RNA sequence: AAUUAUUAUUAUAAAUAUUAUUUUAAAAAUAUAAAAAUAAAUUAUAAC
């Protein structure tokens, strides 16, 4: 009897005569509530022994007492938010005030030098985008400062857009204010608080996108495409005229092939296929509106749809060297494309999907469909899978509910 | 037991192969050219393609 | 002792000059050419709080400790010695195939500590594990009713998982794309 | 880290890092005689002890360590020192008006006076090395620092601050004299010198602004 | 519900129907009557809560 | 054509570009004043809106310039303890003395009237 | 298909009697039996609403009336 | 091929805590105190606690399906008994809400909205600013421009995260009054007895140094309160 | 995961000339286990046997009643008491088969009437 | 009804009675909608 | 040892494997359904399907078993 | 019975509800349990 100590959280054996316990299922150890007695503290409410008492206070001072604003303060606060045209004309000036001071990436041979740190401008940049709602990965603006071709184009595309924001006003703002201003009404939604809707992509709204691709140009130079795809396709809310719309629709599809998404590479290219031809087809931009909407199919393995778009690009646009080579690039896979044409053989090509299945993909011995099926955002243990009545699943033994015999079986209702 | 085990003696367990052949081993793998996830050779997906041909 | 009452302002330093409780400035015996001259102890600590905080943030890593992983630590360690040195591309790949929970614990942490580094400006490719440790954590205790009126206390041990993802550019990786030959009889059907 | 900052860091362990008398003294105990007379201070019975103590800062014998030796770090570091120990509210009343701030703010002006004499005395040896590969964007704030500390810009530090400040001054005018006939820095990526006009003009502007000051 | 009849319970219901240590006890003919104030305030001033 | 335009709906319904423009560059600016007078003291650092009327600061009115106490009694020491639960009658008289604190301690051991959302997981209903 | 309600019209009993025969006799009458302590219902958390095993299993509610007619006799039947 | 695993010593016998005597950290006053992650040594860039509520789906799924934990919904002992708190729990809850003591207020109340007061000690010793509001039951004061902080306003899906600067309640124990003549330290006592045609034959707040008294105003009652559909006018309350 | 038992996927081979599963697909199961499973998009209005549905429609229409819902929720109470983790409380439990939800399956429901 | 406050102190709402009054006429409440 | 290259395993899928060796000739009819090949596992000319252990066109002797001539990979 | 545990707690009433918890791809000892011989149910058997 009584080999260890006398506390209930002791280590060795005990006896119920000498040291009579109260049967405490699971209590907290001497070093704090582990993650097992907290599975109750957030579901049961209190520790499962019942003896401990649920001091839920400092959470109440975390959520509620923080989120309390009386009625006579609620309606007035929004009248006190900042003028994000300012933290757009102030941060962009500060963001530059650091982007100028970031070291030129070293160039010593024998070993790749390490890119400059990013804590310098992470704080102002956090302000720029947070008002724009287009979140940029610091790597884009950390490899850009590193690349010898982009360290200057990027920084100066900021100095110039900063110019075309401290000269004009934040035009994607007024677009939201002119809603509250047009459709004749004496209410403009403030005096527009952005200077001193039927416009096209304004000056800034073009230079805004300008540095976004120049942001997304550092992404490709580091080859992180599916974050670049969130940079380009986010600027897609900034073009309202179909000239630049097709340009930025060419950028997104010029970043979806690498990113691995070969379906959306068509759509982003098919819009480049309906907005491109307005200019003289002699420049290398004329042909580009169609190639992506047909290269994305030479990448999607359906060569017969691709065999027609490169045909439709021949008629309109006279000679696009890229579109010309795809005409013959489709003659090397013949017949190995058309003879060997199965409807399902899709040999996954790039890394953007090789990487996106290392994450977000099913695993083995965990995260598979045999561990915890999720159903309506709620995790269900593998048994309770409403998408199968296979063995193990509790649906095998539901019954018939005293209602109609709906089964012909004998031992298996 | 007849005594306690000093640390140099609890590590003695980890010398032989029966310990390394149970914990400290890494499996050869590869991306299924279709299923796109890592895989061992022999065990296949559920997709009708990952299951008709056997990558 | 009570820092709210036994030390009102830590920037000060109370003395007794001529039986007067006077509170001068607090200083520090910082270094010089070979002399020791006192500088403001609030200023001497504003540097370190920043010059260090500004030292680390410009170090290409992502230090990330996940506290209270629900598993024993003696068993968690043995299955972290496998990952020591593995590149993140081949640690999330080898944790996702082994059966043990300790690897499901790391993978979920090696994902949260992977996206967190992206917002920190580190590439997803050249990430390579640098340090990954296992400290004992807080414990629980089930009563273990046994026979003959005896009983014991099943302790449900948890652990911490401190991890730091260094970044090395020249980290070249072994080919894992290589489809086997027997699977390259995908020529049939295509 | 025992001894604190070998070369780089400001922090050290002197007369306030005590001697703990109750613990198993880790290393350098070559002989067992080293319990009643450890006789540290002797240089060889100290390198044994001092090395294995609190990590001689190395991040982990292969982990990433910080690049503090370079002008791209020291000088934008010194920017934050005086931009904190002397907030602009002191800089405005000093730079604009000559009137006395107050005794308090005059202490905060002298509290940070001898705070520059520290981060200098610690990180001066580093400043001279990366002066070679230092860049003009960073060679241009070296005078713009000693203003917010309110010191007229022009072994012991004084001998070495002079020659360095003379050394940088030329390298600034060289570059500024290298700018008037500036070669093509990038014929590609930015063959059009935009933002280079104003930013390098304001440099030539803000360079001579401190000259009359200094 | 505890049946045991307390001690201070009455000594507080004494002073709340008539000031106990100061004012004299109401005559029992009135005390045991429908005109005893605590009962008086009940036939003409009910206090219920029907929610 | 109008038939390939029908495919634009099939090409559509999978348009992922329209999940950003919800806030714009200025997610919202300070709305115009709702009324003429605000009830709360202005927040620091925030300049009062133009034209709105702020409550006054009714600063203390400007000032203009027998037996004090006999030490013949220590009766000053409270002859009813401050620890005793008060009479709860701010009228100026003891409210039922103890009789009625018990009626109003029901209001304490229970829930007060100002009481808003309690946080705990054992909730009344 | 066989429907109890469309069947009780052949037996004339009622809706709420044929069903009580095809679920345990604690979900209609007043005998001894324990349901499961998760079905008991909860409070209303900061996040989640309230519950009650008359709003969660309206079918499993005790038919205290049908117990009056079958298993317990009145006092006005033996006067 | 295999790994090393080099079993650790700290799993054999864990070194012990250094317990504080009289809650005193010994050489706190001796060496500098910086951000708790920089000289301490374990520097993480993002700590994650898994015992929180947000990360419940992350832990409740990591553990095996074979790890059944009973009493998910009902506890064993009776939990509707009334119980105290942990020792350390009260210690935290007594310091937060100290005014629950009997007579926590300051025995005479001399601090009023509109007073001219300067701070004395602590943060920013010596600033002058007029009171705007007083939290009487707490012995504290809201004073203009002194001890100003940023009251962050978390908001639901309608408004974003809003921050608002606002000076904070400071204790009256560390402020004194700006005498309208001497502008120095001056205690202020409610005083009785008549000097120069005092209306009630009494001064209302006397300065000791200069002697110019002060009044004690009245807190304001609500002027725009009342429901005309449910408020008996003052005359139906005046019909005897 | 429960027990490290390798799961095999046994199936019959020739299913193109089959009668009842002539064009069915088994990448993942149906939406709610009582529906005709996914079909190869080339064969939508393919005629299955007329009787292997009469044993299905007769069956897939017992999980459509309110009493089954009171089984589906009760089954959770059974589990959390039975210690199975990760089972959300029987309070917030979506019903299996609703009315409006079925219209999506009432889409390809114009075969014989 | 019982409940525990934020600290976790047991409190209760005064006991009551539920009286299902059988009315003669269907009564409702016209919630303004 | 300041820092080695990563401990990542090399591509051993192409080397001989005492476990895979038992599968070069393992009858597997009931494994595939539609896309049957002649002998899936057996890489002809190599030793045990090991694309790294190449042997074809090197001088051996097997007067009664076929052999393919050399080609690169 | 310390329990969500060897358990129909049965004073009474009863008779066609499929009325809803039991992992694992090896080998020995053991443990339960098992065709044949020195008119009955038995053996021993430390045999498949």
């Amino acid at each position: 009897y009584q080999r260890g100590s006398w506390a209930p959280g002791s280590k060795h054996q005990k006896h119920m005569s000498l040291n009579p316990t109260m049967y405490l299922y699971r209590f907290a150890g001497p070093h704090g509530p582990g993650p097992y007695v907290m599975k109750y503290w957030w579901t049961l409410g209190c520790f499962p022994t019942g003896i401990e008492r649920p001091f839920r206070l400092p959470e109440f001072l975390a959520s509620y007492q923080q989120q309390h604003v009386p009625i006579e303060v609620e309606e007035w606060l929004q009248c006190f938010v900042k003028n994000p045209y300012e933290e757009l004309k102030d941060a962009t000036s500060s963001l530059l005030k650091c982007l100028e001071e970031v070291p030129i990436r070293e160039n010593t041979r024998g070993y790749r030098s390490i890119e400059s740190g990013v804590s310098s401008f992470a704080a102002p940049l956090a302000q720029f985008e947070r008002q724009l709602n287009v979140r940029v990965p610091s790597l884009a603006v950390r490899a850009a400062l590193g690349s010898p071709a982009l360290r200057e184009r990027l920084k100066d595309d900021l100095f110039e857009y900063n110019e075309s924001l401290s000269a004009c006003g934040s035009t994607p703002h007024r677009r939201l204010a002119r809603l509250a201003f047009d459709e004749p009404l004496t209410l403009p939604g403030g005096i527009n608080n952005s200077d001193d809707p039927n416009p096209s992509t304004s000056d800034d709204e073009k230079k805004l996108i300008r540095l976004l691709t120049t942001f997304s140009e550092g992404c490709t130079l580091k080859e992180d495409y599916e974050s670049a795809f969130s940079l380009l396709s986010s600027s897609l809310g900034f073009s309202h005229d179909d000239n630049t719309d097709g340009v930025v629709h060419s950028n997104a599809s010029a970043a979806a092939i690498l990113g691995g998404l070969y379906k959306e590479a068509e759509f982003h290219g098919r819009q480049a296929a309906l907005l491109e031809p307005q200019a003289m087809s002699s420049r290398k931009s004329g042909g580009r509106g169609y190639v992506l909407w047909a290269t994305a199919t030479a990448y999607q393995e359906d060569f017969d749809r691709a065999s027609r778009i490169v045909e439709k690009g021949l008629e309109v646009f006279p000679d696009n060297a890229d579109l010309k080579s795809i005409q013959e690039k489709l003659a090397g896979a013949v017949p190995a494309a058309s003879s060997a044409s199965p409807l399902c053989t899709r040999m996954v090509r790039s890394k953007g999907q090789q990487a996106r299945a290392l994450l977000h993909g099913s695993g083995r011995s965990f995260d598979n469909e045999f561990d915890w099926v999720v159903f309506k955002n709620k995790l269900y243990p593998s048994k309770m899978n409403p998408s199968s009545n296979e063995m193990g699943s509790v649906f095998r033994r539901v019954g018939d509910f005293g209602g109609h015999i709906s089964t012909s079986r004998s031992l298996e209702p | 037991p007849k005594r306690k085990k000093n640390p140099m003696q609890l590590r003695r367990k980890t010398y032989g192969l029966h310990f390394k052949e149970r914990y400290l081993k890494l499996e050869e793998w590869y991306f299924c050219p279709l299923c796109a996830e890592p895989k061992k050779q022999g065990e296949w997906c559920r997709r009708e393609d990952c299951r008709q041909i056997k990558p | 002792w009570l820092t709210k009452s036994n030390l009102p302002d830590v920037n000060r330093w109370e003395k007794v000059v001529n039986s007067q409780r006077v509170t001068e400035d607090r200083w520090a015996l910082v270094e010089e050419d070979g002399v020791m001259y006192q500088v403001n102890w609030k200023m001497y600590c504003e540097r370190l709080e920043t010059e260090l905080q500004k030292a680390q943030d410009q170090l290409p890593q992502y230090s990330f400790m996940m506290k209270a992983v629900p598993s024993a630590w003696k068993k968690l360690d043995i299955e972290l010695s496998v990952l020591r040195g593995l590149s993140v591309r081949e640690a999330m790949a080898q944790c996702k195939l082994s059966p043990r929970k300790g690897h499901m614990a790391v993978f979920r942490a090696l994902e949260v500590a992977q996206q967190g580094a992206e917002g920190k400006g580190l590439d997803k490719e050249h990430l390579r594990i640098a340090y990954i440790t296992c400290m004992p954590g807080p414990t629980d205790k089930q009563v273990d009713i046994r026979s003959r009126g005896y009983y014991a206390w099943k302790t449900k041990k948890s652990s911490h998982l401190l991890l730091t993802l260094a970044e090395d550019p020249e980290m070249v990786l072994p080919d894992r794309t290589a489809i086997p030959y027997a699977s390259l009889m995908t020529m049939k059907r295509a | 880290c025992i001894s604190g900052g070998g070369r780089g860091d400001l922090f050290t362990r002197h007369a306030s890092a005590f001697k703990p008398p109750a613990f198993g003294v880790l290393r350098g105990l070559t002989h067992s005689s080293q319990t009643t007379h450890p006789q540290t201070g002797q240089l060889r019975a100290r390198k044994l002890i001092q090395h294995a103590m609190h990590d001689r800062t190395l991040s982990g014998s292969g982990h990433h360590r910080t690049a503090v030796a370079t002008w791209s770090y020291l000088l934008p570091s010194l920017r934050q020192n005086v931009e904190q120990a002397v907030p602009d509210t002191l800089y405005e009343k000093l730079l604009t008006d000559e009137v006395p701030l107050t005794p308090a703010e005059s202490r905060q002006l002298a509290d940070a006076h001898r705070l520059l004499r520290f981060e200098l005395q610690k990180r001066i040896g580093l400043l001279e090395d990366s002066l070679a590969d230092a860049a003009l964007p960073y060679l241009l704030q070296w005078p713009a620092l000693f203003q917010r500390a309110w010191l007229r810009l022009p072994g012991a530090l004084v001998p070495r601050l002079a020659q360095l400040t003379r050394h940088v001054i030329r390298c600034v005018e060289e570059d500024l004299g290298r700018l008037e006939h500036g070669s093509e820095p990038r014929e590609d990526g930015a063959p059009r010198s935009r933002r280079q006009v104003t930013l390098e003009a304001a440099w030539r502007a803000q360079w001579a602004s401190l000259l009359s000051w200094h | 519900w505890n049946p045991i009849a307390g001690k201070i319970g009455l000594v507080n219901r004494k002073a709340e129907e008539w000031g106990w240590p100061h004012q004299r006890p109401p005559p029992t003919g009135l005390r045991r009557s429908p005109e005893y104030f605590p009962f008086f305030f009940s036939r003409y001033f009910p206090d219920v809560e029907v929610r | 054509e109008l038939f390939a335009q029908r495919a634009q709906r099939q090409y559509g319904h999978g348009v992922l570009r329209h999940i950003r423009g919800v806030a714009g560059p200025l997610p919202d600016g300070p709305a115009p004043p709702p009324e003429v007078y605000m009830p709360f003291r202005p927040f620091v650092g925030m300049p009062v809106p133009p034209g709105v009327r702020t409550p006054p600061e009714p600063t203390l009115g400007k000032v203009l310039d027998s037996s004090s106490t006999p030490a013949s009694r220590d009766a000053a020491w409270y002859e009813i303890p401050t620890q005793f639960h008060t009479h709860t009658y701010a009228d100026g008289t003891p409210q039922s003395r103890s009789a009625s604190l018990a009626k109003a301690t029901k209001y304490i051991h229970g829930m007060p009237h100002n009481m808003g959302q309690l946080y705990s997981y054992h909730r009344p209903y | 298909r066989f429907n109890l309600d469309e069947a009780a019209a052949e037996l004339q009993l009622d809706e709420a009697y044929v069903a009580s025969l095809y679920k345990p006799l604690h979900y209609t009458y007043s005998m001894k039996g324990q349901r499961y302590p998760a079905e008991q219902g909860r409070t209303s958390r900061p996040g989640s609403l309230a519950a009650s095993r008359d709003r969660m299993f309206p079918l499993y509610r005790r038919n205290y009336k049908l117990n009056r007619e079958l298993r317990v006799l009145d006092h006005r039947r033996i006067s | 091929m295999y790994a090393r695993y080099r079993t650790r010593s700290r799993f054999y016998k864990r070194p012990e805590k250094m317990l504080k005597a009289y809650n005193v950290s010994p050489n706190l006053l001796r060496l500098p105190k910086v951000k708790p992650g920089l000289l301490k040594g374990i520097y993480t860039d993002e700590k994650i606690d898994l015992r929180d509520r947000e990360r419940l789906e992350l832990v409740e799924s990591i553990r095996h399906p074979k790890e059944r934990d009973f009493y998910q919904d009902h506890t064993y002992h009776n939990q509707w008994i009334a119980r105290d708190l942990e020792s350390h729990q009260k210690i935290q809850i007594a310091g937060r809400y100290p005014y629950f003591s009997p007579d926590y207020e300051i025995k005479p109340w001399i601090w009023y909205p509109g007073d001219t007061v300067e701070v004395v000690s602590g943060e920013g010793a010596g600033q002058r600013g007029a009171i705007i509001a007083v939290v009487k039951y707490k012995n504290e004061i809201l004073v203009q421009n002194v001890n100003v902080q940023d009251v962050v306003i978390p908001a639901s899906e309608t408004r974003p995260e809003q921050v608002v600067q606002r000076e904070h309640p400071i204790s009256v124990l560390r402020v004194r009054h700006v005498d309208p003549s001497t502008n120095q330290l001056c205690h202020l006592e409610i005083v009785k007895v008549r000097n120069k045609e005092t209306g009630e034959l009494e001064e209302r707040r006397i300065s000791l140094e200069s002697g110019a008294l002060l009044p004690i105003p009245a807190p304001e009652e609500t002027v725009e309160a009342g429901d005309p559909l449910k408020d008996t006018a003052i005359q139906d309350a005046d019909e005897e | 995961r429960s027990d490290n038992v390798a799961m095999y996927f046994v199936e019959y081979k020739n299913r193109d000339m089959s009668d009842n599963h002539k064009g069915e697909d088994y990448t993942a199961g149906p939406e709610r286990f009582f529906l005709p499973p996914r079909i190869i998009e080339t064969e939508k209005g393919i005629q299955r046997p007329p009787h292997m549905q009469m044993a299905f429609d007769r069956w897939a229409s017992k999980f459509k009643t309110e009493e089954f819902h009171h089984w589906w929720r009760l089954r959770h109470a059974k589990l959390r008491y039975w210690g199975v983790r990760n089972v959300p409380h029987p309070s917030d439990v979506d019903p299996l088969w609703t009315e409006k939800e079925e219209e999506e399956w009432h889409n390809e429901m114009l075969a014989n009437t | 009804r019982r409940f525990k406050n934020e600290v976790g102190e047991i409190k209760s709402l005064p006991d009551y009675k539920v009286a299902v009054v059988e009315l003669d006429s269907p009564v409702s409440i016209v919630f303004k909608q | 040892v300041v820092q080695r290259p990563v401990r990542d395993p090399p591509q051993t899928l192409y080397n001989v494997n005492p476990i895979r060796a038992r599968f070069v000739y393992r009858r597997d009819k009931a494994l595939f359904d539609k896309y049957h090949v002649t002998a899936r596992n057996l890489a002809p000319g190599f030793s045990q399907g090991a694309l790294n252990s190449d042997l074809r066109a090197l001088g051996f002797y097997t007067p009664d078993h076929p052999q393919v001539p050399y080609t690169p990979l």
